């Protein structure tokens, strides 16, 4: 009678089980800031040439 | 790639954040959208009567 090798299948293992999808990773590159600033104007209360 | 902007392309403009930004948004008390809160109402029916 014919011998050979055995045929063995693997198993187990989990193949597309609860699909997750979360590789995303925050940050990027770009400006930093901007330095301006402003006052309140210029206030004047003045009359009657009080030298 | 140009079909790659599915859900990338707003990680830029959430973290293009600046003073002013912080003035206006954000806070541990600042409210969000996205969130209805639901408040019970009286019970009541109706219809037209002669």
């Amino acid at each position: 009678i014919v011998l050979r090798g055995p045929t063995l299948a693997p198993t187990l293992d989990r193949t597309a089980t609860h699909t997750v999808t979360r590789p995303r990773a925050l940050g990027s590159f770009h400006s930093t800031a901007g330095p301006a600033k402003h006052a309140a104007s210029i206030m004047a209360e003045c009359k009657d040439e009080s030298r | 790639c140009t079909t790659g902007a599915g859900v990338t392309s707003g990680f830029i403009d959430l973290a293009t954040y600046d003073n002013l930004d912080r003035a206006l948004y954000g806070g541990k008390d600042a409210t969000t959208y996205f969130i209805k809160e639901h408040y019970p109402v009286g019970w009541f029916t109706k219809l037209p009567t002669m």
